[PDB]
Parts: C-alpha cells; sequence; structure tokens
C-alpha cells in the first residue's frame, strides 16, 4: 500500500529469472499449434496483392514477429526482401534509407539533409521497372518515430507499386499515426492474426528496479572516510521522510556533524571529498535562494530502505 | 533470432548466391492447389483485362464531366 | 584460459580514481612476449582525439604486422571484423583507454565492440583500462535487459596503510644506503 517495504519480493531480476520461464503451460496446446497453421493455409494469397500496390496488416494478439520469421523460410529465399525490427533504443530513420544504398544500389553515403535522400532514391525505381524490394518492418509503430516526419518518407515509396510493405501494428492507435492525405499511397489491408504468444525479446526499454550491485560495488572501492559521510546522510533522510515539506539538509549543519561524528577536518577537504559522488549520479546540488547548496539523493524512496540491512557485517 | 540479438536492425537478404537468375510470375501462384490448373491462368489474365479497361473510363469520365 | 581454451569475452577493468594502475597492465603485457611467441598486441592511444569518431580507422593500419593497407574513405564496420573472424590468424588482443570519453548523444559507437566477442567466430578480448565514473547505467545499456552479454567486473580497493607503508619499504631500502627519516614519520 505503500513503497516496497511490505513485500519481499523487491528488486526484480533482468536475466537470473529467464530460466524458470522456459517451462511454459500446456495448457490446450494442440489447439494453439493449428491456429497458426490456420493463416498458413493462404500461403499463395500474399503475392497476389502485393503486386498490385497494396500492403498487409497485422493486428491482434500473441507475438507478431514470430509469425513472420516462419513465412520467410518459405517463399523468400530468392526474393529481394529486407526484413526491419526496430525495437532497441538506437532506431532511426538514417538507419533504413542509408541501408540501401551501399547494398541494394551499391553507392557511398553521402546524401546532404533529409529531403536530399528522399527525392534521390525515387529516380532509381522509377526508370527502371525490374528492382522489387519486400520491406518486412516488425513492429512499425515503435516508441520513437511517432512524429509526423517519419510517415511522410515511408509513404513516398508507397506510390510505386515496385516496392512491397509489410508492418506489423501493436497497438490500438492504429490510424492515429496516418491520416486521409497518406492512406491514398499506402491502401492499408486490414487482416487479423491471432497467435496467442508471449513477447520474450522487446522487453528491455521498460523500467524495471535499479541494479544493487552499483551500489555495492561503489564503496568498496572508496575511502574509509567517505563511507561514514554516506552512512550518516541515509540516517537523517528517514527520519525526517514522513515531513513533506523536506527540502534537504543545509550545509552549516552538514559541517558541523562531521567533528561530531570524527570525520573531515577542514572545508576545502570535504569539498574534495564530494567529487566522486556528484560525477556516480548519487548526490548533486540546487541553486538555492538562501545560498546555501542542498544535499539530496535522486534515487527511489525504497531503495535506501534496503541500503541498512546489508551492511550489518 | 540472429536479427535480434545485437544493437543493429540493417539484415538484407539479396537473392546473389544462386547462379541463375529466374522470375517467378504472379499467375503462378494463383492455383494453390487443385484448382482446376489450367483454367487458373485463364481467368488471371482476364482479371486485368478488366480492370484496366474500367479505369480508362474512370478518367474519362472524370475529365468529360 | 583464453590463449590455450581458445576462449574470447570481454573485462571491463573500473579501477580506483587516480590512484596509478597503467603500470600494473603493462607489467603482464610483456611477460606473456617472452613466454609465448607468435601473437600480437595493438596498442591504443586516443587522446589525440576530441571527437567521438575516428578512431577505428586509426587503427585499421594494424591488420597482421607484416599485411597492411591503406584506407579508402568511409570503409568502417567492414574490414575491421572481417580480419578478426577469421580462424587462421593468431589471437589479437585489443586494448582499451578512457572508454568514458569515447560516448555520444546515443553511445552508437559503444555498441559495435562489445559485441564482436560474442557473434560468430569469438576470437577477441576485451581489456578496458578506465577508472571508476559510472558504471552499467547509460554507457551501457545491453546490461539488465539482454541475456546474450555476460561481462566480467573487478574493482580495487583504496590502499591504506597496510599497502602505502608497505610499498615505501622496498622502495627506499633497496636504493639508498642510509635513510634520511625516522619511522615516526611515515606512519
Amino acid at each position: 500500500d505503500r513503497t516496497l517495504q511490505k513485500l519481499k519480493r523487491a528488486k526484480l531480476d533482468q536475466q537470473t529469472l529467464r530460466n524458470l520461464l522456459s517451462k511454459v503451460s500446456p495448457s490446450f496446446s494442440a489447439e494453439l499449434k493449428q491456429l497458426n497453421q490456420q493463416y498458413e493455409k493462404l500461403f499463395h494469397k500474399w503475392m497476389l496483392q502485393l503486386h498490385l500496390g497494396f500492403n498487409i496488416v497485422l493486428y491482434g494478439l500473441g507475438s507478431k514477429r514470430d509469425l513472420l520469421e516462419r513465412f520467410r523460410t518459405t517463399m523468400l529465399q530468392d526474393s529481394i526482401h529486407v526484413v526491419i525490427n526496430g525495437f532497441f533504443p538506437g532506431i532511426s530513420v538514417k538507419s533504413v534509407l542509408n541501408s540501401i544504398t551501399e547494398e541494394v544500389l551499391d553507392h557511398m553515403g553521402t546524401f546532404r539533409s533529409i529531403l536530399d535522400q528522399l527525392d534521390w532514391i525515387v529516380n532509381k525505381f522509377k526508370e527502371d521497372s525490374s528492382l522489387e524490394l519486400f520491406l518486412l518492418i516488425h513492429n512499425l509503430d515503435s516508441q520513437m518515430l511517432r512524429g509526423e516526419k517519419s510517415q511522410q518518407i515511408i509513404g513516398q515509396l508507397s506510390s510505386l507499386h515496385n516496392i512491397y510493405l509489410i508492418a506489423s501494428i501493436d497497438h490500438l492507435n492504429a490510424p492515429l499515426m496516418w491520416d486521409h492525405a497518406k492512406q491514398s499511397l499506402f491502401n492499408w489491408l486490414w487482416y487479423e492474426t491471432t497467435t496467442y504468444s508471449p513477447y520474450t525479446e522487446e522487453t528491455s526499454y521498460e523500467n524495471s528496479s535499479l541494479p544493487l550491485s552499483s551500489l555495492t560495488h561503489v564503496l568498496r572501492s572508496l575511502t574509509p572516510n567517505a563511507r561514514g559521510i554516506f552512512r550518516l546522510l541515509i540516517k537523517y533522510q528517514l527520519d525526517n521522510q514522513d515531513n513533506p515539506s523536506y527540502i534537504g539538509l543545509s550545509f552549516q549543519d552538514f559541517y558541523q556533524q562531521c567533528r561530531e561524528a570524527f570525520l573531515v577536518n577542514s572545508d576545502l577537504t570535504l569539498r574534495a571529498q564530494l567529487t566522486e559522488f556528484r560525477d556516480h549520479k548519487l548526490i548533486r546540488t540546487k541553486k538555492g535562494t538562501d545560498g546555501v547548496e542542498y544535499l539530496l539523493i535522486p534515487v527511489d524512496n525504497g531503495t535506501l530502505t534496503d541500503f541498512l540491512e546489508k551492511e550489518e557485517e | 533470432m540472429a536479427t535480434s540479438s545485437m544493437s543493429k536492425g540493417c539484415f538484407v537478404f539479396k537473392p546473389n548466391s544462386k547462379k541463375r537468375k529466374i522470375s517467378l510470375p504472379i499467375e503462378d501462384y494463383f492455383n494453390k492447389g487443385k484448382n482446376e490448373p489450367e483454367d487458373s491462368k485463364l481467368r488471371f489474365e482476364t482479371y486485368q483485362l478488366i480492370w484496366q479497361q474500367m479505369k480508362s473510363e474512370n478518367e474519362r469520365l472524370q475529365e468529360e464531366l | 584460459e583464453h590463449i590455450c581454451g581458445k576462449k574470447a569475452g570481454s573485462l571491463y577493468l573500473s579501477g580506483a580514481p587516480g590512484t596509478g594502475k597503467t603500470a600494473c597492465l603493462s607489467r603482464i603485457l610483456q611477460d606473456l612476449k617472452k613466454e609465448l611467441k607468435g601473437f600480437k598486441t595493438i596498442m591504443l592511444n586516443c587522446m589525440s582525439l576530441r571527437t567521438a569518431q575516428a578512431v577505428f580507422p586509426a587503427i585499421a593500419q594494424e591488420i597482421c604486422q607484416e599485411e597492411v593497407s591503406r584506407p579508402a574513405g568511409k570503409d568502417m564496420m567492414r574490414k575491421l571484423e572481417k580480419h578478426m573472424t577469421a580462424e587462421k590468424g593468431p589471437m589479437i588482443v585489443l586494448v582499451l583507454d578512457e572508454m568514458d570519453q569515447l560516448d555520444s548523444k546515443g553511445q552508437d559507437v559503444l555498441y559495435t565492440l562489445f559485441e564482436w566477442p560474442w557473434l560468430s567466430n569469438s576470437h577477441l578480448v576485451l581489456i578496458g583500462i578506465a577508472n571508476t565514473l559510472d558504471l552499467t547505467d547509460r554507457i551501457l545499456p545491453r546490461l539488465q535487459a539482454r541475456e546474450k552479454c555476460k561481462p566480467q567486473l573487478l574493482n580495487f580497493p583504496p590502499y591504506t596503510r597496510n599497502q602505502i607503508v608497505t610499498i615505501l619499504q622496498d622502495r627506499l631500502n633497496q636504493v639508498s644506503r642510509d635513510q634520511v627519516l625516522d619511522n615516526a614519520a611515515v606512519q
């Protein structure tokens, strides 16, 4: 009902938990396999519509990326097909447009702005009527292409019937990324897909909490006098956490507490001990109106509560 | 898989390993099974005849009006 | 274990901020040359590289010692990783330094040097000499997210009186005839 102190299931794992996730539940596994083969009966149905300037829309449930991987190994062995799976924080519009230059068209990268490359690739596929290209783009609606400048680039390539676009939709706001001025080029053809399978690939961008090994390996390679200062500010933080107007301790009372607990001796040496803390994203200073530099720790409320239990040895 | 366990998304598959260069038509996939193969290609060649002639009427009707 | 067992991976050395451990790694590298003869070690000194780029072509001229080549402009991520995957060549050892200063707006240049000893033909050992400033939070986002890479982390605690006083006994008593200070001033 509060933070993370009532339940003992704290610190969510990232790689040490996939060992017990492989044992899935075979609840009616025979009915789930035949559901995937239901869409496999329409193998020779996609090429009868994509060659006329149409696209394939994938929506519904299940892993949308685990279904197109089987269709590529059945009829994509002699056709120019490019699969795009952009989900990690790094996929942009420059890693796709500049990838078909020195591989498909065999030309080194030397474009200038964004609009200079858009009108340069159209002349290569318009004068030639024998340059097919299948775009097996997975999860088109990622998280770094919500702007209107991302669909107008790919929308120009949809006007030609020699370019095949196959994308997947995994969001309830499908017509929110394209209006009537763009549907004339794509000409979306909706096809429901039922797979019923979890996702074990793109799960990385979501917020877990912070690794406890970072706060543990930082004090081992730290000076002995600096560890007593970090363990002193954590005690006064939880005791005053109930106060909603907690603005942080001042610098005058902090300098007096050092000599009371046999710590630092002067002022310039105390500021030198705070250099390895501000660079490790542990504490930071704020421009106070009273001319006093406040001291706070920008971490979670439940993280500091689990630090006093590991220092008992 | 081999196209998602890294930090890049540049994966292409160009048919260059094969020595021969063949072209697969579209009407060859209309008969996936026992569905008159001799008549499957006869109704597909008429599919474009009745479609390219109606488009010429749309551009003519829209222009004459 | 990597030179005998035909293994290769990554090794991130998070040294203490300013303790003078650059001479410790130089002692191990020169001892391996007199023991085994056949491998080559390429050094890295990116102190004159103020930008995040121009780092891969700086070390591309050392292919196989006697066999060198010449650049042609815009040719990275193609010929550098091709010769490393060759099993006929010796075990190349690459040294890394000040890796935190080679960051960018999206640290895209650090996503290709940490995945080479993990794909096909792993024949490269990563050794990074750098002090402790930040762990695996924004530099390498693959950790705590991907189950493919398994790096190793070794830290160095600050030397207290058990090592500073000890390092001075073998420093002055071995080269000088008589000490110039008392034992009370050393503590």
